[PDB]
DNA sequence: ATCAATATCCACCTGCAGATACTACCAAAAGTGTATTTGGAAACTGCTCCATCAAAAGGCATGTTCAGCTGGATTCCAGCTGAACATGCCTTTTGATGGAGCAGTTTCCAAATACACTTTTGGTAGTATCTGCAGGTGGATATTGAT
DNA sequence: ATCAATATCCACCTGCAGATACTACCAAAAGTGTATTTGGAAACTGCTCCATCAAAAGGCATGTTCAGCTGGAATCCAGCTGAACATGCCTTTTGATGGAGCAGTTTCCAAATACACTTTTGGTAGTATCTGCAGGTGGATATTGAT
């Protein structure tokens, strides 16, 4: 019985523990601390997935390739925030053109 | 038989239609003749900075070749996180 | 197979993978995109892993427990992303704890 | 009677053209030069991993659109639409590469 | 019989009063109870440390003043010397702080 | 009230020390803004590290982490 | 005790403090003998530098005592003191005297 | 007395004596000192902080003063960075050759 | 230029906030001496992937020029809007004093680490076999710039 | 306003790069149990510093006048864009090749940990002395703005 099952989560609780001690953050990792952590990182991939998903299906795709991870991060005010010193190698620009350089 | 050839003002590589471009993915619409130059100077900068860090990692590793993480390693401590490379 | 055996080079593809399923069973991603996915999740990791770090030591405790992690996705995460994430985080250790 | 677009047109194409697309801008062996060049002047006999290069040159390339973003802001709070060097370098004063 | 100073003058005294001083430029007690009107929308009955306002106020001025010094470049990008919003709103976005 | 007692001759002596020599009307309730957007972010932070501590009382300490956080390291409170 | 690891490394700052403060702090599984000593003479350097131009600024100023405006001179008039403090506020420092020129007389 | 104490240890004793060292006829204030400590806790993490990464980059489980020698190169500037990396060497050489 | 008004400078002064100085006591920090444990440098070497060249096109996209349009730089000008200015008063500062709560201390147990079989699994390796979509296609709509 | 010279559109084609689908084996990871240790929650206390309000202090809200800055308008022209025209030694792409150097593995020893014991010390805490400079003055001199 994983631990992962045991609360209900599809991301590895087992790794987790093992990556934060490893990772040397401090001198004891309590058994909770991975199991929150595993959902939270989950429920953010969930979150990604289900945007990037509709800006492949927007765009006639039935395979996310990374223009839709950044479709997706960039015209979502929150993970645009999140990642906002991030890059995502090969996801372009927003189609965004400044007003006064349109013709009249 | 050792080739090694002499490299020397390759930032003319950057060349004005490329930097047009990279001007029109940003939105531009008019450039002054002024740009070009000014731009060359900027990119060697941000290169000199990240190439810097890179090969500072890669000699610390005791290694002759830079990797893919050692520019991750590098950018990500300028503030500029990549992703899509690796680690 | 095995070529002096080449170091396993771990990643979350298969969780990003699964999760992909459900919530687009019909939809793929390419191998770049899952390296940009697998870039993520390491991302968020350390983030969060090192604000609980920081908060650990500030407060002088030597264990991160679910109650770093929690505080460290509120100072991390804007608004929705918080407060969902809060829950999901806090559902999990509940049904964790009631099994045994 | 032969055909003339008016200057912008093609430009304002471009830009819709450019936007849409995620494909690198600069070309890869010049670009590749430059990096063996800028590294060898510090330090000599290096190689580099082929991802190595194109992980600098996708990071150079978003360094560079988006710094025209802010620069083409800087021309048009000047009432102007054509990009000039102290636009740029306003960008890079404001954003803290110069102070 | 009167005595009047040009626009201006006054302006260019107080920049080097002002400039030549470390002294906090907002008085306390209207800061101590705007800081406490915020924080009590996160959390009801707080109390602060007196060192804990001090240092909510030296960071706060010092990002107002610095914020200054970027909108009066921008001003001045746009050939002005009257600070507007647009300064103050040009230096945020190319700060990254409205983007 | 509150954010008006940030009074128009103290956001003048601000920009003062900034350098500014003239100053539109409608900036004083632009810096207003600006400044609650800044005190809203950091307080947020640093009564989120209150609630942690199990505390009642915002410290010094809490607010300079905050600070450190928003990128925004502040020398001279860290007793 | 015979010579603390200060004076065998000829510093004025404390060897025994960094290194016990390198182990508490979480950086790695171990900590090398020579890590501390290097770091502490590090530390005690950009000390020294900050202390040097920040007295100068308080000479300049007619004064014998360094207070924090002296600290904020020194720092941000040194292109590379104020480089390696460019995310980083000095409290009660102000600023440097700078007016624009478009702003000045007539 | 050892109630009331929860020992709060600060550099200030030890920056004390480099300024007596550099400037024996300066003081400095309460408020200086207390920036000075700020300083070097905040240069210190830095640095600590920087090794850490480095060493587990090569899947070192020790930092050695290769770590912080290389910690220093990247994150102090040009000239900064020459002499510090000079002063630790110096402090390693006769920290090693000593009785 | 004239020159009155007022800002600014400097010297000298003095009182006191805060800096020094010294003695004292005390935990904990720091060094020294001693078994034992192990990270990771050193030597050997498999085997991946980097540099290099050949040699075409898969010829693309660039550099150079020359035209001429129109955005930018200049100039002037009106009126609009912020700078200067003056002082009672109404708000902030400064000092005074309970008592909230932070910080200190001690208690004990739920959950931390250690650690040994036993089980499970994700990574990889290696061929084996589909499929989404780039890239070419026509060919039926959309925009632009000259009238 | 019409429309012709072009760019753009979107859906239906193909060949293939790259993606998903096998079954294999296995070292490492992860689950389970047990043996032993301990971080920090919880309950209690005292005193430190925080909120409140004594009055004592002084910065600023107000309106009015107008200087001068800013935006609008008009002009001019050069520096820019669009497009033709000749052609990379120029980039891309393909494909093979040798071989540097990275990375797997084993050995083994210097230096780390671990821990016990001695001694040194920085932080805290009164108690006393003492001084740098802020903020007072006076008298000189420079700056500014009306002539
Ligand atoms: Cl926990
Ligand atoms: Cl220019
Ligand atoms: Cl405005
Ligand atoms: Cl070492
Ligand atoms: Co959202
Ligand atoms: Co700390
Ligand atoms: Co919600
Ligand atoms: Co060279
Ligand atoms: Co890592
Ligand atoms: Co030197
Ligand atoms: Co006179
Ligand atoms: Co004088
Ligand atoms: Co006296
Ligand atoms: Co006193
Ligand atoms: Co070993
Ligand atoms: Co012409
Ligand atoms: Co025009
Ligand atoms: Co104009
Ligand atoms: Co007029
Ligand atoms: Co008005
Ligand atoms: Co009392
Ligand atoms: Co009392
Ligand atoms: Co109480
Ligand atoms: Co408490
Ligand atoms: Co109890
Ligand atoms: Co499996
Ligand atoms: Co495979
Ligand atoms: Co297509
Ligand atoms: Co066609
Ligand atoms: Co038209
Ligand atoms: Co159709
Ligand atoms: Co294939
Ligand atoms: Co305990
Ligand atoms: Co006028
Ligand atoms: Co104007
Ligand atoms: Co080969
Ligand atoms: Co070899
Ligand atoms: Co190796
Ligand atoms: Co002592
Ligand atoms: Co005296
Ligand atoms: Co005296
Ligand atoms: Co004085
Ligand atoms: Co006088
Ligand atoms: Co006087």
């Amino acid at each position: 019985k994983t631990r992962s099952s045991r609360a209900g989560l599809q991301f590895p609780v087992g790794r987790v523990h093992r990556l934060l001690r490893k990772g040397n953050y401090a001198e004891r990792v309590g058994a909770g601390a991975p199991v929150y952590l595993a959902a939270v990182l989950e429920y953010l991939t969930a979150e990604i997935l289900e945007l990037a998903g509709n800006a492949a299906r927007d765009n006639k795709k039935t395979r996310i390739i990374p223009r839709h991870l950044q479709l997706a991060v960039r015209n979502d005010e929150e993970l645009n925030k999140l990642l906002g010193r991030v890059t995502i190698a090969q996801g372009g620009v927003l189609p965004n053109i400044q007003s006064v350089l349109l013709p009249k | 038989k050792r080739h090694r050839k002499v490299l020397r003002d390759n930032i003319q590589g950057i060349t004005k239609p490329a930097i047009r471009r990279l001007a029109r993915r940003g939105g531009v619409k008019r450039i002054s003749g002024l740009i070009y130059e000014e731009t060359r100077g900027v990119l060697k900068v941000f290169l000199e900075n990240v190439i810097r860090d890179a090969v500072t990692y890669t000699e610390h590793a005791k290694r002759k070749t830079v990797t893919a993480m050692d520019v991750v390693y590098a950018l990500k401590r300028q503030g500029r996180t990549l992703y899509g490379f690796g680690g | 197979g095995k070529k002096r055996r080449k170091t396993r080079k771990e990643s979350y593809a298969i969780y990003v993978y699964k999760v992909l399923k459900q919530v687009h069973p019909d939809t793929g991603i390419s191998s770049k995109a899952m390296s940009i996915m697998n870039s993520f999740v390491n991302d968020v990791f350390e983030r969060i892993a090192g604000e609980a770090s920081r908060l650990a030591h500030y407060n002088k405790r030597s264990t991160i427990t679910s109650r770093e992690i929690q505080t460290a996705v509120r100072l991390l995460l804007p608004g929705e992303l918080a407060k969902h994430a809060v829950s999901e985080g806090t559902k999990a250790v509940t049904k964790y704890t009631s099994a045994k | 009677k032969p055909h003339r677009y008016r200057p912008g047109t093609v430009a304002l194409r471009e830009i819709r053209r450019y936007q849409k697309s995620t494909e690198l801008l600069i070309r890869k062996l010049p670009f590749q030069r430059l990096v063996r060049e800028i590294a060898q002047d510090f330090k000599t006999d290096l190689r580099f991993q082929s991802s190595a290069v194109m992980a600098l040159q996708e990071a150079s390339e978003a360094y560079l659109v988006a710094l025209f973003e802010d620069t083409n802001l800087c021309a048009i709070h000047a009432k102007r639409v054509t990009i000039m060097p102290k636009d740029i370098q306003l960008a890079r004063r404001i954003r803290g590469e110069r102070a």
